[PDB]
RNA sequence: GUGGCCUAUCGAUCCUUUAGUCCCUCGGAAUUUGAGGCUAGAGGUGCCAGAAAAGUUACCACAGGGAUAACUGGCUUGUGG
RNA sequence: UUUACUUAUUCAAUGAAGCGGAGCUGGAAUUCAUUUUCCACGUUCUAGCAUUCAAGGUCCCAUUCGGGGCUGAUCCGGGUU
RNA sequence: GUGAUUUCUGCCCAGUGCUCUGAAUGUCAAAGUGAAGAAAUUCAACCAAGCGCGGGUAAACGGCGGGAGUACUCUCUUAAGGUAGCCAAAUGCCUCGUCAUCUAAUUAGUGACGCGCAUGAAUGGAUUAACGAGAUUCCCACUGUCCCUAUCUAC
RNA sequence: CUUGUGACGGCCCGUGAAAAUCCACAGGAAGGAAUAGUUUUCAUGCCAGGUCGUACUGAUAACCGCAGCAGGUCUCCAAGG
RNA sequence: GAUGGGGAAGCUCCGUUUCAAAGGCCUGAUUUUAUGCAGGCCACCAUCGAAAGGGAAUCCGGUUAAGAUUCCGGAACCUGG
RNA sequence: UGGUGAACUAUGCCUGAAUAGGGUGAAGCCAGAGGAAACUCUGGUGGAGGCUCGUAGCGGUUCUGACGUGCAAAUCGAUCGUCGAAUUUGGGUAUAGGGGCGAAAGACUAAUCGAACCAUCUAGUAGCUGGUUCCUGCCGAAGUUUCCCUCAGGAUAGCAG
RNA sequence: UUGACCUCAAAUCAGGUAGGAGUACCCGCUGAACUUAAGCAUAUCAAUAAGCGGAGGAAAAGAAACCAACCGGGAUUGC
């Protein structure tokens, strides 16, 4: 369902515009915080040990 | 001044005489009669307007051909002399 | 509730565009045979003012190749075109301002205007005054060109689409303040009936979603869903963000 | 001894469901599922003899009411004087 | 289950005029035997002009007043693009 | 949406909306698939969008407190706690607020003050020349508005 | 003074109708003279011009306001101090 | 606002040049002759919509109880043939 | 439910028409002066502006004047706002009722608007108000019980014939 | 070249036919609400009123893909 929309409206696009639009829409911060949450998931186990 | 001074501005007819009924009900801009419906092929009549149907029905005029049909039927549509 | 003003605009009773003093649709010359196998030369007879349009128009005269007569096309005038200039339209036309080359035959960094979307609709893109399209790249296999639009978007259109080389004349218009409700009146008087604009928050609740209240305020949020229906879409439709960014 | 020492401690129709009879019916004739009946309970209406239910109107409307408020008058005189 | 095809369906233009394939004629081209290909394939100092089934060439007619065919203007498929 | 110019537009995305090209079994229709049954049928798996999870957004709707400690800091609530400005203002209940001025005398006016019931920044804040059949106060001129009434003309 | 017009100038993010109709130019189809023509965009001469409206008021009495209503209702001309 | 078309159970709706085989124009040729056959030209594409827009052409004098740029006398002009 | 209205008025379009006399004095330009130059000053010219005083015109602030069974179902008088434009207006034309149009008052849409008018459904319903037509004779009450979205009403018992 | 066939046209071609009215009754489509439920939404009003199409002296239906379960009846319509 997501892959249909990218073919519909984001077929003709380049990576500079892609990075600009996701930075302007704020999803990149969400991806960063998800990977960060994985980092403290590992880190808390390390501090326990 | 929506009353008496506004009634002085009224000098442009919305309706004029109609060709089928002679009623002064023919709208000038709509090009349609509001009583008989000219120039539509059917004549305007409504079952809620039963008194208007009584006003414009058959028998309220001359019946220039239909007066004699019963008499010709009674004689059997004979020909000759 | 009543039917609101933007809901009423689509019937086109009093909201049609005032087109009495307009000189014709400003389209490109049709892509017959000469324009796709060679070129053709026409003449600029006069540059004229179009009612309700910020840009001037150019009346270009060509010869009909199949019949002894003259054809008169209405182009949107590019900045620098003069009367008596020869205009060259075609595949083999030289790269000068005013010429009507197809987009496959112009190099990188070319600035064009009155660009066709698909080959043959006779001008769709960059037609308002001061606007232009920049060619960003070519793609010969699967023959397309990337272009930068006046909105900043990047489109990928066919390389057989045509465009007039240069920028649309009459640029810099909106930099002058109107200063007067009379000037705005005379501006929209030849476009359409969309002026003056009453705020919906100053209405009664029968007339607008924003109307009503003992103080002039909106009530709910003014950002409206894209899935909203007619009569609800009054405000900022499908806003990704709001506010003044710094 | 047919619940709580006595005086309070609780619930119709329709629908669903359970128990009993394993009985009656499915109407051209049978068998088996399914469904419908009979007798006795349960699921609940606290507005508790038991409608399924948010506001606003200073833009307002109708039928009425002195059975009913917002003056005066009348009785009263706490309060006031 | 992943990719292409066109005739259904859909969009657009034109007074449905130059579509596709092949061939000439030039240029590049390296040919490893003879041509593999690829580009072209009448117009750019100038606010003139461009029309009479087209002049010329050629073959007929029955010469005369002219008339017709081919070429000029390459073939093939009738898919308007 | 706000409403010339000038000068600025502080903090908050927890809520309600709006918006993502994120991540993907939690919710999860019809059709389709599988099992059981003699079949009606029952039961499961799978399961699109949207919800749910994760971000953004206040010139979007809006909000801009407490309690301690000691102007300051730390805690709660609920995200952040009213910044720049302004004020008994058309917004201040108490209130005829307090001080000054204006007058013989002022619940009026103006200038200040501010724990402001309940001021405040495009819900726009502050300022502002010119303009106003807008609202309010004072002064000069002027007068039957008044002391206090009288007289004349036409109808 | 009223009015017509000419040449100008200012203004605009406003640059301020369309068609019937008439004329000219380019072009050279065709027709053409010598005992004769060719021309009726030169002059004169001949015939016909159908249909419907046509009076009057246009307002403190002819229109609209229940009316002979101090109301309303478009426009042209405009003497002397 | 018809037609070609396309919707609508339908009264009817859309659309006005649209996915239409959409017509008439002059020269003449023939002088059984009527107007076909010799030809050649052209593709708008119904129609309605202004007594203030555009637009062929008339003035003076006289005349009635009541009409006049309309009648009478004189003097012009335009269109069609 | 089905029809009729933009002759008033709201708005857009098309085509026409109308608008004394003054005041202020914008760009552009000319002459003189000064300056070393940038440029400044003085005197003219010119005639700009959704400028201003004020007629016709358009409107309607106050007297809370007149009138208020009127001249008038909105008028009259004085005082006023505005008066070259976002001006005023004729005719043609477009938009029609949960619809139009609105510089926004729920305003206007034929003296009708917080949903026009006409006819029909329709003799709509009303526990509510009003009325209900001759005489005499005999008998003769109740405002209490129980239940009801019951409290201005019913059912039921009682009282009465 | 000529003659067929198929399909599609044009004629002020030869001859015809349809429209509109009426509409009490008839055959269909479409389709409410007032009202009742002592409120009201399913229901009711009502497969009605209004609207639209189409006939006749009647129309429609009609000679069983019927009713039955009996010792079986026998097109339709109406009481
Ligand atoms: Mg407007
Ligand atoms: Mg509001
Ligand atoms: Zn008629």
């Amino acid at each position: 369902g997501k892959l249909k929309k990218i073919q519909k409206k984001y077929a003709d696009q380049d990576e500079t515009e892609r990075l600009l639009r996701l930075e302007a829409l704020g999803t990149l911060k969400g991806i960063e915080k998800q990977q960060q949450r994985k980092k403290e998931e590992i880190m808390k186990r390390e501090v326990r040990e | 001044g929506k009353g008496t001074p506004s009634f002085g501005k009224r000098h442009n007819k919305s309706h004029t005489l109609c060709n089928r009924c002679g009623r002064r009900s023919f709208h000038v801009q709509k090009k349609t009669c509001s009583s008989c419906g000219y120039p539509a092929a059917k004549t305007r009549s409504y079952n809620w307007g039963a008194k208007a149907k009584r006003r414009h029905t058959t028998g309220t005029g001359r019946m220039r051909y239909l007066k004699h049909v019963s008499r010709r039927f009674k004689n059997g549509f004979q020909t000759g002399s | 509730g009543r039917v609101i003003r933007n809901q009423r605009k689509g019937a086109g009773s009093i909201f049609t565009s005032h087109t009495r003093l307009r000189q014709g649709a400003a389209k490109l010359r049709t892509l017959d045979y000469a324009e796709r196998h060679g070129y053709i030369r026409g003449i600029v007879k006069q540059i004229v003012h179009d009612s309700g349009r910020g840009a001037p128009l150019a009346k270009v005269v060509f010869r009909d190749p199949y019949k002894y007569r003259l054809r008169e096309e209405i182009f949107i005038a590019n900045e620098g075109v003069h009367t008596g200039q020869f205009i060259y339209a075609g595949k083999k036309a030289s790269l000068n301002v005013g010429n009507v080359l197809p987009l496959g035959s112009v190099p990188e960094g070319t600035i064009v205007s009155n660009v066709e979307e698909k080959p043959g609709d006779r001008g769709a893109l960059a037609r308002a005054s001061g606007n232009y399209v920049i060619i960003i790249g070519h793609n010969p296999d699967e023959n397309k060109t990337r272009v930068r639009l006046p909105s900043g978007a990047k489109k990928v259109i066919s390389s057989d689409a045509r465009g007039v080389i240069g920028v649309i004349a009459g640029g810099g218009r909106v930099d002058k303040p109107l200063l007067k409700a009379g000037r705005a009146f005379h501006k929209y008087r030849l476009k359409r009936n969309s002026w003056p604009k009453t705020r919906g928050v100053a209405m009664n609740p029968v007339d607008h979603p924003h109307g009503g209240g003992n103080h002039q305020h909106i009530g709910k949020a003014s950002t409206i869903s894209r899935g909203a229906v007619s009569g609800q879409k009054a405000g900022l439709i499908a806003a990704r963000r709001t506010g003044l960014l710094r």
